[PDB]
C-alpha cells in the first residue's frame, strides 16, 4: 500500500516525493507518474516465520540454482529471529 | 642539445615560412569568403587571421613554429579544394558561444571556475 | 651537419590544441598515491601519478 | 530560493541556468528565437501549443532532455492557462496575428487572452511577467492593429503592477514578415521614417531583462540603430535582392511612420548593441537571389 | 601443465634467436636491441636514423624477403623523453615469418617516410599523424585522413582526454551546426580497478 | 599489456583499409562508372576502415 | 591443396566455336538466365505476415531489461553494483542505501537504453538473477526521456514479464 | 456541423494516402543499416507496407538514421535533412543514433543524431531486430493516422 502525500503525487516505495516548490513536477502534468503497487517490505512483512529445530539453517532461496548463493544463519540468540541477507527471510528456533 | 631540423635550420627560414603562410592565406581570404556564401567581410575574415597569427607568436623554437607552419599549411590547402564545409570556415569565429566572464566579480557571481 | 644547436626552452603548449583555459587555471599534481588502509598490499604505490583539481559537478535536472 | 532553481553549470547546454519560463505562441517567430536563446544556456521551457504537435517538431532539438515541455492550450480557456503557468516562475507573452480570423479577431487575441494570462498569472504567484507589444501602439490610431495593441498593453499593466512591456520598433530576420513582405513584392514610396531592428537584439535584450532584477515594471523601447526612410528602404531592398499576402491593416501600418520615444529606455540600457541592417540584409535576402547601403535621416 | 596451458614452442624460438643474431651482427650500424618473447615474436629495436636501410634490407635480401608490411603502429608512453614508439609489422612470404621493427621518437623530430619501401605506410603513417603529431618527412601526400577538419590537436596521445574538448549541436539562430564546449549530461565514471597486490613474480621490477 | 586488467594499446588493422589505399592506382585509365565495381570487388566495410 | 579458378582453356574445334557463336547471337545463357528467373518466380514468398505472425526466436533472446523477484515477493536486487561494473557502455547507475528494515536494497537503479548496447552481461555477472534480459522487443518510444528507465519503470517491466521469464530461464539455466 | 465532419473526412482521407505511401531514405552508415537491408528481406518484406526501397533523398517522406553518427558527417545529414521536402519524418535506428550508445563518451561522436534534427520514433537495440523497426514503422503509421491538420486548420 502506496501513501498519499498532499500534493495529489503518489509516493515511490524508495520514498522519494517532490515538494511543493518542486518545479520538476511540471513534468507530470498532462502524464502520469509510474510507481510500483506491489512494495516489497509489506510484500515480504505477510510471509511467516519458519520455525526449525536446527542450530544453524541453511538458505538458499528456493530452487537450487535460481535462487541466491546458500548461506548458514545462526539462531542462538532467542531474542531476534535470524534472518536472511539475500531473501529476507527469518527462521526461528523451536527451543 | 643538438636537434634536428625538420625544415628550418635556424629562427630566420621559420620567419620567412611564416611570412610565405600569411602571404598565400592573405590572397586567399577574399575566395574563401566568396566562394562559401559567407556572412563576413573580407576584412574582418583577415582580422581573424591576424588574431590567430599574434596569438600563435610566443614561441620561439624553430621546430615548434615549424610543425606550426606545416599544420597552418595543411589548413590553407584544405581550404584551397573544396574540403571543408560553411561550418568548419564559419567555426573560428565563436559566434553561438555565449561570452564567459572576464573579471573577478563576474566569475564570482556566476561560480567556483577561476 | 644536419644538427642544430637549440637551447630554447621545450614547450609545446600551442601544439596540443588544448584551449588556453585548461593550460593557465589548472594545477597539476604530482604525488605518490597513498596505501588504501583496508588492504596490507603496496602495489599501487610504486608509480608517480599526475592528476587535475576537481571542477564543478551538478546534478543532472532531468533524471 | 529553492534548491532545484539554483543555477550551477558553466552556461553551456547541460548546464542550469535556473529559470522556468511559460513562453505563450513559442511556435511562431520571435516565440522560436527566444526558445533558441533560452534553451542553449540549461533552462526549463514550457511551450503551451494550440498547432498541430508536428508544427512544433523543430522546437525539439533547441534544448537538452527535458528542458523543453510541450503541452496543448486553448486561449479561451483559463483552466489550462492556469495548467500551465502554475509551476513556471517567469511568463513571457507573444501571443498576436498580423490578420483577423473568423473565431479570433483582434480584440480576442490582442485585449482578452493577454488580459486573461497576466490574471491567471497574478493568481498563481508568478515572480516575472513580460508582454511583448508594439512600438506605435496608440490609442488615436488609424488602424485596428496599434489600437488593440494599446488598449491590450493598457490592460496588461493594469492588471499587472510588475509587468515588463517590451516593444520592439519592426523586426528583420530569417523568417520575419517586414524584409520578406517587401523583397516578393516585385506598398507605395511615401514619407515614413522606420528603423528596423535585428531581431537576435530583440532576442538577447529580452533575456537580459529576464537577468537583471531591475527590469521589473519598466517599459522598454526596442529600436534599431539608424532611422531609414521608406523609398531609400525598399529601393535598398530592391538593389540586394537584384531585382528591378497582404490586408489593408498591413497597408496602414507600412505608412505609418515610427514614433520616436527619448522617455523610455532602450536596448543600450540592457547591454545590447543594436546590429545595423547593412550587416544582416545581405543574410536575410541571400534566398532571394537566383550594393549602396540606403540612406539614413 | 598439459591440459590448461598453451604449448610452448622452442623450435621456432631458436630460428627466430638464430635470425635476430644474424641481422643484429649484419647491420650494427642501427640495431640496438633485439629480443625475442616467449611466444616466438622477434622484435628488433634500432635507431631511428637508420628507419630506411634495415627495413630495405628486410624487404631486399635473399634470406629474408620481407615483402609485405602488415601494421605501422605508433605507442604513446609518456614516462619517456622519445614518448612516441614507432613499430613496424613485417610478413615474408617466401620463409613464412613475422618480425617486427622498433623505434623511438619525441613530438618534434622527424622520421624519415617509409613509402619507397612499402607503398602501403603511404597511408598508414598519415593516420600516424591524425593520431600523434609524429612528423614524417619526405612525405607525398600527409594530412588529416580520420578526425574533423576543424580539429585542434590529437586524440590518441594519452594526454588527450577521452571525450574531445568540443561538440556539435545544431542552432536556428544561425541555421548551423556549431561546436560548443563540452558539457556530458553524465560523468565518465573512472573505475579504481587496480589490484593492490603483485600478480606475477618473474616480472617484478628492481627496487630504486 | 601494462600489467593491469585493462590494456595499453589496441592496435585494429583492418583488411579493407589497405584495399582503399590502392585504390589511386586500381582506377587508373578506367571510366568513372567503373569506380562502383573497383569498389566492389574489394569488401570494403566503412566500419572498420573509419575505426 | 589449391585450384586453378578461370584456368580452363575453351576448345578450338568447329563443335565448340559454332555453339559459342550460337549463344553469343541467340543468347542463349540469358535464355538460362530467363529460365531461372520464371522457376523461382512460382515459389510460395517467405513472407510472414507481421504483426499477425511472428519471427522465429530463441529463449536466450536479449531485449528489454526488468527487475525480477523472489517467490515471496521481495526485490531480488541486492545492491550488489556487480552489473553498473561489468556494464561496457556505463548505462547502469546504481545508489544504494540501507532501507528500514536493515535489508540491503537499491534505492536508484537507472538503465539508459539509448546507452545499452544489450550485450547480457549483466544478466550473467548477477550473482541472484535480479536484472535480466527480458524477452520484450517491441518498445519503440515516441521520445527520448521514455528510453531513460529508473527502478519503477524495470520493477513495472518485471512484473509484467515474469510469467515468461521465469518459464525461459527455467528452460535455459543449465547451460549456465 | 458539416465543416468539421467534412475536414475531418477529408483530413483521414489525406492521412491514409500518407501514411500509406511512406517513402524512406536509408542512412547506409554502420551495423543497423545491414540489420535494415535484412529487414528489406523477402521474410520481412517492407514492400508490402507501401514501403519501397532504396528511394532518392529529394523525393523521400521519411529518413532512418542506422548508424554513429560523427561529427564529420552532421552537416551532411543536416542538409540531406533540410533537402527533404515537407512533411518529414525520422526514425532513430540503434542505440548510437538515440544516445550515441557504446560511444556516448567518445569525442568524435554526437551524442544522439536529435541533436541535428528532430525525431520522432526512437528505435531501441543495438541493432534492434527487424520486426522491431517494422513495429516501429507500424508505431510511425499509427502516429500519422492521429494526425489532425485539417481540424486545426479549420479551428484556427
Ligand atoms: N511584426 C513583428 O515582427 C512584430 C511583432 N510584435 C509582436 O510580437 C509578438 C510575436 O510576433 P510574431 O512572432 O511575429 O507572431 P507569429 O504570427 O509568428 O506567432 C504567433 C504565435 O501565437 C500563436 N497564436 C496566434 N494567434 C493565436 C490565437 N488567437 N490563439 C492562440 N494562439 C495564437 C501562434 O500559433 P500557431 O502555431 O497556430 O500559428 C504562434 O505560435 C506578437 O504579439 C506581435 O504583435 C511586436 C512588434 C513587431
Ligand atoms: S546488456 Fe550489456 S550494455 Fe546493456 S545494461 Fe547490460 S551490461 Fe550494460
Ligand atoms: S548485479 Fe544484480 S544484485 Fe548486483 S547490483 Fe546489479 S541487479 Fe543488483
Ligand atoms: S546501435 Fe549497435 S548495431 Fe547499430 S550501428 Fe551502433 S554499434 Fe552498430
Ligand atoms: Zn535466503
Amino acid at each position: 500500500g502506496v501513501r498519499t502525500s498532499p500534493t495529489g503525487e503518489k509516493v515511490t516505495h524508495t520514498g522519494q516525493v517532490y515538494d511543493d516548490e518542486d518545479y520538476r513536477r511540471v513534468r507530470f502534468v498532462g502524464r502520469q507518474k509510474e510507481v510500483n503497487e506491489n512494495f516489497a517490505i509489506d510484500l515480504i512483512a505477510e510471509q511467516p516465520v519458519s520455525q526449525v529445530g536446527s542450530r544453524v539453517i541453511s538458505c538458499d532461496g528456493g530452487g537450487g540454482a535460481l535462487g541466491h548463493p546458500r548461506v548458514y544463519i545462526n539462531l542462538d540468540k532467542e531474542t531476534k529471529t535470524g534472518t536472511c541477507g539475500y531473501c529476507g527471510l527469518q527462521f526461528r528456533q523451536q527451543h | 642539445t643538438s636537434v634536428k631540423p625538420i625544415f628550418s635550420r635556424d629562427m630566420n627560414e621559420a620567419k620567412r615560412r611564416v611570412r610565405e603562410l600569411y602571404r598565400a592565406w592573405y590572397r586567399e581570404v577574399p575566395n574563401t569568403v566568396h566562394l562559401f556564401q559567407l556572412d563576413i567581410s573580407v576584412k574582418q575574415g583577415r582580422d581573424k587571421v591576424r588574431e590567430m597569427f599574434k596569438k600563435n607568436a610566443h614561441v620561439t623554437d624553430p621546430r615548434v613554429v615549424d610543425l606550426l607552419v606545416i599544420k597552418g599549411k595543411m589548413e590553407l590547402e584544405e581550404t584551397i579544394n573544396v574540403w571543408k564545409q560553411r561550418t568548419h570556415v564559419m567555426r573560428f569565429f565563436h559566434e553561438t558561444e555565449a561570452p564567459r566572464p572576464k573579471d573577478f566579480l563576474s566569475k564570482f557571481y556566476v561560480g567556483h571556475d577561476p | 651537419t644536419q644538427l642544430i644547436t637549440v637551447d630554447e626552452k621545450l614547450d609545446i603548449t600551442t601544439l596540443t590544441g588544448v584551449p588556453e583555459e585548461h593550460i593557465k587555471t589548472r594545477k597539476a599534481r604530482i604525488f605518490v598515491p597513498a596505501r588504501n588502509n583496508m588492504q596490507s598490499g603496496v602495489n599501487n604505490t610504486k608509480k608517480w601519478k599526475m592528476e587535475f583539481d576537481t571542477r564543478e559537478r551538478w546534478e543532472n535536472p532531468l533524471m | 530560493l529553492h534548491h532545484a532553481v539554483i543555477p550551477h553549470g558553466k552556461g553551456g547546454r547541460s548546464s542550469v541556468s535556473g529559470i522556468v519560463a511559460t513562453v505563450f505562441g513559442a511556435t511562431g517567430f520571435l516565440g522560436r528565437y527566444l526558445v533558441n536563446h533560452l534553451g542553449r544556456m540549461g533552462s526549463q521551457v514550457i511551450v503551451p501549443y494550440r498547432c498541430e504537435p508536428y508544427d512544433t517538431m523543430h522546437l525539439r532539438p533547441m534544448g537538452d532532455l527535458g528542458q523543453i515541455i510541450f503541452m496543448d492550450w486553448n486561449g479561451r480557456d483559463k483552466d489550462s492557462i492556469r495548467r500551465a503557468v502554475e509551476h513556471s516562475n517567469v511568463v513571457i507573452n507573444l501571443v498576436g496575428r498580423e490578420w483577423e480570423t473568423k473565431n479570433f479577431d483582434f480584440e480576442d487575441v490582442f485585449v482578452k487572452i493577454p488580459q486573461a494570462i497576466a490574471q491567471v498569472s497574478k493568481e498563481a504567484g508568478v515572480e516575472k511577467f513580460i508582454h511583448i507589444s508594439h512600438l506605435n501602439a496608440d490609442i488615436k490610431s488609424s488602424s485596428k492593429y496599434l489600437r488593440n495593441k494599446a488598449v491590450g498593453e493598457k490592460e496588461v499593466r493594469e492588471t499587472f503592477p510588475e509587468a515588463t512591456i517590451i516593444k520592439p520598433a519592426d523586426i528583420f530576420g530569417r523568417e520575419d514578415r517586414f524584409l520578406n513582405y517587401f523583397a516578393n513584392i516585385r506598398s507605395l514610396g511615401k514619407k515614413t521614417v522606420k528603423q528596423p531592428v535585428y531581431i537576435v537584439d530583440v532576442t538577447k535584450g529580452i533575456i537580459n531583462a529576464i537577468k537583471d532584477p531591475d527590469a521589473r515594471g519598466k517599459t522598454f523601447a526596442f529600436v534599431g540603430p539608424n532611422r531609414y526612410l521608406l523609398f531609400d528602404l525598399v529601393q535598398y531592398v530592391f538593389a540586394v535582392a537584384h531585382r528591378p499576402w497582404t490586408t489593408r491593416d498591413k497597408v496602414e501600418r507600412i505608412h505609418t511612420t515610427d514614433r520616436t520615444l527619448p522617455h523610455l529606455p532602450g536596448l543600450e540600457d540592457l547591454g545590447v548593441q543594436a546590429t545595423p541592417l547593412e550587416l544582416k540584409a545581405i543574410e536575410v535576402l541571400r534566398r532571394h537571389r537566383t550594393v549602396q547601403p540606403a540612406k539614413t535621416v | 601443465t598439459r591440459p590448461t596451458v598453451r604449448p610452448r614452442n622452442d623450435v621456432a624460438h631458436k630460428q627466430l634467436s638464430a635470425f635476430g643474431e644474424y641481422v643484429a651482427e649484419i647491420l650494427p650500424k642501427y640495431v640496438q636491441q633485439v629480443q625475442v618473447s616467449c611466444f616466438s615474436e622477434l622484435e628488433i629495436c634500432i635507431h631511428p636514423d637508420g628507419v630506411i636501410p634495415v627495413l630495405t634490407f628486410l624487404r631486399d635480401h635473399s634470406n629474408a624477403q620481407f615483402k609485405s608490411l602488415a601494421d605501422l603502429t605508433a605507442v604513446d608512453i609518456p614516462t619517456r623523453q622519445n614518448r612516441f614508439e614507432i613499430v613496424y609489422n613485417l610478413l615474408s612470404l617466401r620463409f613464412n615469418s613475422r618480425i617486427r621493427v622498433k623505434t623511438y621518437t619525441d613530438e618534434l623530430t622527424p622520421v624519415e617516410s617509409s613509402v619507397s619501401v612499402y607503398k602501403a605506410a603511404n597511408w598508414y603513417e598519415r593516420e600516424i599523424w591524425d593520431m600523434f603529431g609524429v612528423f614524417f618527412a619526405n612525405h607525398p601526400d600527409l594530412r588529416r585522413i580520420l578526425t574533423d577538419y576543424g580539429f585542434e590537436g590529437h586524440p590518441f596521445r594519452k594526454d588527450f582526454p577521452l571525450s574531445g574538448y568540443v561538440e556539435l549541436r545544431y542552432d536556428d539562430e544561425v541555421k548551423r551546426v556549431v561546436a560548443e564546449p563540452v558539457e556530458l549530461a553524465q560523468e565518465f565514471r573512472k573505475f579504481d580497478l587496480n589490484s593492490p597486490w603483485e600478480a606475477f613474480p618473474a616480472y617484478r621490477q628492481p627496487p630504486e | 599489456s601494462d600489467g593491469s586488467s585493462r590494456p595499453y594499446r589496441c592496435k585494429i588493422k583492418a583488411p579493407g583499409f589497405a584495399h582503399l589505399a590502392g585504390l589511386d592506382k586500381m582506377s587508373k585509365g578506367h571510366m568513372l562508372a567503373d569506380v562502383v565495381a573497383i569498389i566492389g570487388t574489394q569488401d570494403i566495410v566503412f566500419g572498420e576502415v573509419d575505426r | 591443396t589449391y585450384k586453378y579458378v578461370n584456368l580452363r582453356e575453351p576448345s578450338m574445334d568447329m563443335k565448340s566455336v559454332t555453339d559459342r557463336a550460337a549463344q553469343t547471337l541467340l543468347w542463349t545463357e540469358l535464355i538460362r538466365g530467363l529460365g531461372m528467373t520464371l522457376s523461382y518466380l512460382f515459389r510460395e514468398p517467405a513472407t510472414i505476415n507481421y504483426p499477425f505472425e511472428k519471427g522465429p526466436l530463441s529463449p536466450r533472446f536479449r531485449g528489454e531489461h526488468a527487475l525480477r523477484r523472489y517467490p515471496s515477493g521481495e526485490e531480488r536486487c541486492i545492491a550488489c553494483k556487480l552489473c553498473e561494473a561489468v556494464c561496457p557502455a556505463q548505462a547502469i547507475t546504481i545508489e544504494a542505501e540501507p532501507r528500514a528494515d536493515g535489508s540491503r536494497r537499491t534505492t536508484r537503479y537507472d538503465i539508459d537504453m539509448t546507452k545499452c548496447i544489450y550485450c547480457g552481461f549483466c544478466q550473467e555477472a548477477c550473482p541472484v538473477d535480479a536484472i535480466v534480459e527480458g524477452p520484450n522487443f517491441e518498445f519503440s518510444t515516441e521520445t527520448h526521456e521514455e528510453l531513460l528507465y529508473n527502478k519503477e519503470k524495470l520493477l513495472n517491466n518485471g512484473d509484467k514479464w515474469e510469467a515468461e521469464i521465469a518459464a525461459n530461464i527455467q528452460a535455459d539455466y543449465l547451460y549456465r | 456541423s458539416r465543416g468539421e465532419y467534412v475536414v475531418a473526412k477529408l483530413d483521414d482521407l489525406i492521412n491514409w494516402a500518407r501514411r500509406s505511401s511512406l517513402w524512406p531514405m536509408t542512412f547506409g552508415l554502420a551495423c543497423c543499416a545491414v540489420e535494415m537491408m535484412h529487414m528489406a528481406a523477402p521474410r520481412y518484406d517492407m514492400d508490402r507496407f507501401g514501403v519501397v526501397f532504396r528511394a532518392s533523398p529529394r523525393q523521400s517522406d521519411v529518413m532512418i538514421v542506422a548508424g554513429t553518427l560523427t561529427n564529420k558527417m552532421a552537416p551532411a545529414l543536416r542538409k540531406v535533412y533540410d533537402q527533404m521536402p515537407e512533411p518529414r519524418y525520422v526514425v532513430s535506428m540503434g542505440s548510437c543514433a538515440n544516445g550515441g550508445g557504446y560511444y556516448h563518451y567518445s569525442y568524435s561522436v554526437v551524442r544522439g543524431c536529435d541533436r541535428i534534427v528532430p525525431v520522432d520514433i526512437y528505435v531501441p537495440g543495438c541493432p534492434p531486430t527487424a520486426e522491431a523497426l517494422l513495429y516501429g514503422i507500424l508505431q510511425l503509421q499509427k502516429k500519422i493516422k492521429r494526425e489532425k491538420r485539417l481540424r486545426i486548420w479549420y479551428r484556427r
